């Protein structure tokens, strides 16, 4: 009936692009743990440019196995934001949040089985918490025909049936 | 295996365009540790005393401290070492940000640069792809200007650049390199590279860097992050808020400039103003203060964040932290806004914030006088800031008379004579000094001026308090948790050490007691300088993180090495005296080792020469400054002892 | 040597009107401009008045599970929601997804068309879209918008199901 | 099937708690289009004249227009029906923003309420799922304030919200309906939903909605859109901005207030302040206004952004547009900065704009004068400004003298006695006017005062150009491309008007071109209120995208129904006259169709009752301003004109 979200709370405007967060969460994903660290292998990755002002924490999201048909760039409060710059994704366009020799996806996990985020426990001024709270669980087969012929409409009743068959 | 290290130099010959990697010894790093350390032993054996500043055979080095790359916070520090071209001695500079932990990453503990390139030049270092790319275009851009402009180029955001400004292009004596909050700054570090034909350094790294004991590196870390949490929420009572926190000077966070205004000296380290913090300067430049600071941003991996963006109405934002923020004000007596908007410029120009408002406040003295006429500064602009503007360009750009200005003022006296010498009245082995003149003696900072080989004040100081307390009541207590004392002695000396009376300087602390305070400070600012460390969460404030206690802890557990305090207490020693050993074999002796007349207005000569005759004894040194060759062998630095006897400098 | 598009959004001269959602929505039904509903418009803006929160945001690409933890930015004095500037088809929530059945939306930059019609239809021109060439190679697994859809209710639905709903339709 | 319009309405009755879809009669929609016009024959046969506006009987009914919710420019008004409380007759409200085309995607054309519910509510309609909510922890919150806490508890950031202040809660006869950067202000619509116990609407809607003919609506959309570019490039030559171009009265961007402050009459529609637009005044407004406006944002569906963001220090963000700029500042002889700030507590409050200041004006004269004494204001403060704060809270608690002005300047006059009622001199059919008081007859607008049943002058002008170009040749060029014109007619009579002379006003244009223009101008404002079209891009500015030839396209193609502009014009004149009707059944005669009488200071009784006449035959009424039965038989109103006759309001 009811499931657990976790926010992770991003105060930007407290970062000071140190870029700890990056060196603890490299460090303990490590093998075998703290053995070495590497920024690139790091499941947080800041985007930093001292010189506009801008110091985002962005955290690995899903993979994606294509990139957008249109990437996007924001103007924001004045600041000239990077191409896909609040994107969390493993996508093919670029290396973050891939292993750097291989190019593996990587996610971010909230470190499970630790008592506290590391990223968040090396974050000496605060920029980083997180929070959870209580949500409706999904609940609804009658969505899954309405949508079957959206895409007979739009493709064909023939195209549709012989895709199925793969 | 190699831990911490990662045990591979770049070697780069500019003349013939040829790169090449080379495994170091690591004998090397258990004799000299690294960074300072094992560019010290690189320059002996590599840069003979025949070897000129602006000759091919003069090597820059840059170097990554042992244990950046590893989790060690605040552990990030660039040490560029070469030749000065104004002291003609060795000259080492520290640079923070981000530069040496991407070298390591990148799979590299040094790049040693020699021989000259032609046509300007930068090397691109991507992991293991080096290569050397024309920067033609890229001549006279500002050190700042030049990193946005081949990051785009080479497409790569994330890449860390080293620049120089015109002012290096230009071998101007006190020219800088830039990357971005950070500064090789002291000793002409940026002529060299400008010499050499170097643009700039980029780099790129994404490797792993390992340590050898996981989790006991980690937890070492942990305590050090525990103990900057309590100390900040206990800074040091009673003390003036810049003194009593971690971190490098805080200048760009709040405070009240009382003390600073009216003790350092305006103009060419001259003019004490007693009464000049009023209520209406403490507004103005507090407005001006609130409305150019952008942010308090960070080194790599530091909470601190000591340094802060500028942004001044209509010019570009740059970095700004420290003694920087006065420097500019006080030598041309005039406001924090003007200061702000000159050290903009000066920053993109790549010039040294402290031996460049010393030398334009010199000039002035000089045409104030007559020594200089007004022929000499065609196009004299009548407004006094408008005047340091205008001779900002002239030297950058080896003008007219910013041809000689550009050598500092110790050469530019010798040159411009007419008694122009009297008015370089700052200088220690050739070197501009902090622009402070005090009244009475201090025999712990008579030590430091006259055998600090970085000859920077502020660059040898720390551990031990500047300032006796009052009530003994404040010593008892502060005392009481200082654990970062090497003995138990130095907490007795501090107990007896009053302000006034017969217990104060400079007949107290005793001669024996100062000794061994100047010994104590400089050996952590060593250890800093060759592991990396930033001084601001070790050698430099009061009661820091890191000490002689669980430093071995850390080399042990990083670098996979066996390391003790006593061990590291010689280890300390061993290339220290080797860095005065370059010296001495480069023409220092004792007489070299005096302060300027002028630096205090009470001195003692017969206490002065007993203060130095007992330090060069607990050093190991003779009477001339010069290394024994007991102590050499005793240090495992025969083969220095051995060159001494063979060239004369030390008798058989 | 490949193309690739940005979309260009100034979001400080965004008014909020939400034409763009309107005409895409409008173009996107079947047939086209048969009728309009944003809540399948492929660019959704983010807007509160209030707090000055005025963000056109693009649907991307399908992802079949949510993330471990959502992210919340506060960036220059503004708290943005929850996964605000996330463009993902995603199961958390009903943006860039079909309101009566859940099938991913996508952006296509109008494919066929002259021009973008959000674009076209954004008259104090807060959105742009600009192309340039790069050497990189495109390592894209691309897939068509059908095989996109048929697999995401395949994933929530079941193979079997869908196949044989599919029988009993055509 | 039905397209453009949902087909269904929801009928709620607060006094039992029930809610019931209904589908329409398609019939009605070709009769009277939609919007208004549906809206007033649902009044006129189910709100009988014996029915008072606040009993359970009366309804309040919120429309959406015909073409909300589909790709046509700028529609998107909601039109908001009862009966009023101050004036009696039939109240039309319009509401732009976001409101109507969210009840269209949720599947509705109306929402209509009847009966009281006894403890405070709100409806809440998600799609098909529609409830009442218990609002009681809602009492007395501002009504922006109330829909974010609504939308918070609902989980549905992206839910409109429609709700009524504290004043709308105590049935303050000029309370309002807020939504985001919209109001229904005028007639007392606040009041009728707080006496039914309805504290908000909120609607969120997620369905398609559908047109006709798509590739030939598409089109003229497009078409629309390129109009109002070229119009933007060349807006109306030798005028004054804020009349050159299209919107609402864009007084939240620039333009100078001199022709505004300087012919608006400051106070209680009182004083006329020749030379006020100073420079240091221009200044002082214009530095305020750079200071609190925040973002120029839009309606629904629209590039022309006339609201604006306001952000007072110290005070929660609300939104303006047009004329509420100057009212509550000109009423209380201040500044922009003081006007900005009270309207800020007024939008909260829900008090119409217009209304609420001139009421505030009037009881300060009366208080002047000696009517009104000292007694009946305790606690007054003794600044000008502090007094119109101390009022506005009195208004809106209904406290004291508070109560007595809630009901507007014609009942509280009535009330008060003593002559005040020589004070509420600016009234027609009991409803406060726009506070103009001008010097010459202007024939045109004199008819529109007189017969409008908006019973606001904004409201129905528009079409035709207020004033006459002095040069022929600006005449020529303007008449040129005018082709919103029904009849070439208009061109000529543009040309003939001139500034002075023989054909200036009164005696030019002559009573019959006075008739035709204000029945063009009046009729192309029912257009709207009927399609929801905005009157920003259609009755309102001089050339609009939107106009009597291209509207039959626009109807045919969206709602699939036969439409041209002869049977557009019929079908505009059809539900006018239903108005009419309305009103003339609640008791309105010729005898209330007066302006107020100082309202020009040149009148001419013989030429004035010779323009009502004519204008009476023109729209088929008698002389008594009531439809005569031939009319109404023609238009489809037989059903009207047999209630007359069975009435006695008409002979047999
Ligand atoms: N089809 C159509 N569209 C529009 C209008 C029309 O008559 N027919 N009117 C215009 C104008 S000119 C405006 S600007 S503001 C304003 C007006 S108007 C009157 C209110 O009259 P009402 O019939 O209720 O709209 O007096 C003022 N009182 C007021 N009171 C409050 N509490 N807030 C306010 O903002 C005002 N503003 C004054 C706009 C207004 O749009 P809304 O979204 O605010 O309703 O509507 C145009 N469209
Ligand atoms: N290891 C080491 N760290 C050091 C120093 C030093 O001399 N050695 N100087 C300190 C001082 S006084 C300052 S202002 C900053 C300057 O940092 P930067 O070299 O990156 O500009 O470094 C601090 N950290
Ligand atoms: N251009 C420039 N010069 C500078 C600085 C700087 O940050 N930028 N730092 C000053 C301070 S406070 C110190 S401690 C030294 C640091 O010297 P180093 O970078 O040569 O080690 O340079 C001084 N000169
Ligand atoms: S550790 Fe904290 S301040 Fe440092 S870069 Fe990461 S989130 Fe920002
Ligand atoms: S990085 Fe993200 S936004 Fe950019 S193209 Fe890839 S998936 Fe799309
Ligand atoms: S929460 Fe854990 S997995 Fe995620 S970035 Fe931080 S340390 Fe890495
Ligand atoms: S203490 Fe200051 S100077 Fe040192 S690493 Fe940290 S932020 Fe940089
Ligand atoms: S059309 Fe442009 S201004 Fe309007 S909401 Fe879309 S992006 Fe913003
Ligand atoms: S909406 Fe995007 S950012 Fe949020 S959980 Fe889904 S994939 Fe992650
Ligand atoms: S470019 Fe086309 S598909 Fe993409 S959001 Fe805009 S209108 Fe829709
Ligand atoms: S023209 Fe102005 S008032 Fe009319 S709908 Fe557009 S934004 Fe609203
Ligand atoms: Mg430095
Ligand atoms: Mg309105
Ligand atoms: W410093
Ligand atoms: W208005
Ligand atoms: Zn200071
Ligand atoms: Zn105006």
């Amino acid at each position: 009936k009811k499931r657990i979200v976790k926010t992770i709370n991003i105060d930007a405007d407290k970062c000071n692009g140190c870029r700890a967060c990056e060196v603890i969460c490299s460090a303990f994903h490590a093998m075998p743990p703290y053995s070495s660290n590497n920024p690139a292998r790091s499941r947080v990755r800041v985007v930093r440019d001292p010189l506009r002002d801008i110091y985002v924490p962005l955290y690995a999201g899903e993979y994606t196995e294509s990139e957008c048909i249109g990437r996007d760039k924001f103007i924001i409060d004045g600041k000239e934001y990077d191409e896909c710059g609040f994107c969390r994704a493993s996508c093919p366009s670029r290396d973050l949040f891939r292993e750097p020799d291989s190019g593996l996806p990587l996610k971010c996990d909230l470190c499970d089985g630790e008592p506290e985020p590391l990223c968040v426990k090396w974050c000496l001024v605060g920029a980083l918490s997180v929070t959870e709270r209580e949500v409706e669980e999904p609940d609804k087969r009658t969505e899954m025909e309405i949508g079957l012929e959206s895409l007979i409409s739009r493709f064909g009743a023939d195209v549709v049936a012989d895709t199925v068959e793969q | 295996m190699r831990y911490a290290e990662t045990g591979y130099v770049l070697e780069v010959d500019l003349t013939k365009g040829s790169i090449e990697r080379v495994a170091t010894d690591p004998r090397d790093t258990e004799l000299y540790l690294g960074g300072l350390g094992t560019n010290a032993k690189i320059l002996w054996d590599r840069v003979p005393p025949e070897v000129e500043p602006f000759s091919p055979e003069n090597l820059l080095i840059f170097a990554a401290g042992l244990l950046c790359g590893t989790p060690a916070t605040g552990c990030n520090r660039t040490i560029v070492s070469t030749v000065s071209p104004q002291t003609k001695l060795m000259a080492f500079s520290m640079m923070g940000g981000f530069w040496a932990p991407e070298l390591k990453y990148a799979g590299y503990d040094k790049i040693i640069f020699r021989g000259k390139s032609p046509e300007l030049v930068y090397l691109y270092i991507n992991n293991d792809k080096v290569e050397i790319r024309d920067a033609s275009h890229l001549k006279g851009k500002g050190a700042i200007e030049t990193a946005e402009i081949i990051k785009k180029e080479l497409n790569e955001p994330r890449a860390q650049v080293a620049a120089i400004g015109k002012a290096g292009e230009n071998r101007v004596f006190y020219a800088s390199i830039e990357q971005g909050r950070s500064s090789a700054s002291r000793g002409g570090i940026g002529a060299v590279m400008g010499d050499k034909g170097l643009k700039a350094v980029v780099v790129r790294g994404t490797k792993d860097l390992c340590v050898a004991k996981p989790e006991e590196y980690i937890g070492l870390c942990n305590e050090v992050l525990d103990y900057i949490k309590h100390r900040e929420e206990n800074p040091i009572p009673d003390v003036m808020p810049i003194l009593a926190g971690l971190g490098s000077p805080q200048e760009m966070k709040v405070h009240d400039e009382k003390w600073h205004t009216e003790n350092f000296n305006w103009g060419n380290a001259r003019t004490r103003r007693k009464d000049f913090w009023t209520d209406e300067v403490s507004h103005a430049w507090e407005k001006t203060m609130d409305k150019a600071r952008t942010r308090l941003i960070s080194c790599y991996n530091c909470p601190m964040k000591c340094g802060a963006t500028i942004s001044m109405e209509g010019l570009p934002t740059y970095m700004m932290k420290c003694f920087t923020k006065l420097t500019y004000t006080m030598a041309a007596y005039s406001d924090l806004d003007f200061g702000l908007r000159i050290a903009q410029k000066a920053t993109e120009y790549g010039l040294d914030g402290f031996s460049a408002p010393q030398v334009m406040a010199f000039a002035f003295e000089l045409l104030e006088k007559g020594i200089l006429k007004d022929s000499d500064f065609p196009g004299l602009p009548e407004g006094n800031e408008e005047r340091f503007f205008y001779l900002l360009d002239k030297i950058v750009n080896r003008d007219g008379i910013g041809d000689i200005l550009a050598n500092g003022t110790y050469w530019a006296a010798q040159e411009i004579g007419n008694g122009a010498e009297d008015y370089a009245h700052n200088n220690i082995k050739k070197h501009e000094q902090l622009p402070l003149k005090l009244s009475m003696l201090n025999p712990i900072y008579y030590l430091m001026y006259c055998t600090g080989e970085k000859i920077n004040i502020t660059q040898i100081e720390g551990q031990f308090p500047q300032a006796p307390y009052p009530k003994l009541e404040q010593r008892e207590a502060f005392v009481e948790d200082w654990i970062q004392v090497p003995d138990e002695k130095f907490k007795k000396i501090f107990l007896e050490w009053e302000p006034r009376g017969e217990k104060s300087m400079p007949n107290f602390p005793t001669v024996d007691m100062c000794c061994d305070i100047v010994d104590w400070q400089e050996m952590m600012h060593y250890i800093d300088d060759a592991l990396g460390q930033c001084a601001g969460l070790s050698s430099f404030p009061l009661k820091p993180p890191y000490h002689i206690h669980n430093y071995p802890k850390f080399i042990a557990a990083g670098a996979g090495i066996e390391m003790d305090t006593e061990k590291l207490k010689k280890a300390a020693k061993r290339y220290r005296t080797l860095v005065r050993a370059f010296n001495i074999r480069r023409g220092m002796r004792r007489v070299d080792e005096q302060p300027p007349a002028n630096h205090w207005k009470n001195r003692f000569p017969e206490l002065e020469k007993e203060l130095l005759d007992s330090y060069y004894k607990l050093k190991g040194w003779n009477d001339d400054g010069i290394p024994t060759k007991e102590t050499l062998d005793d240090l495992g630095l025969g083969y220095v002892g051995d060159e001494f006897i063979k060239r004369g400098i030390l008798s058989a």
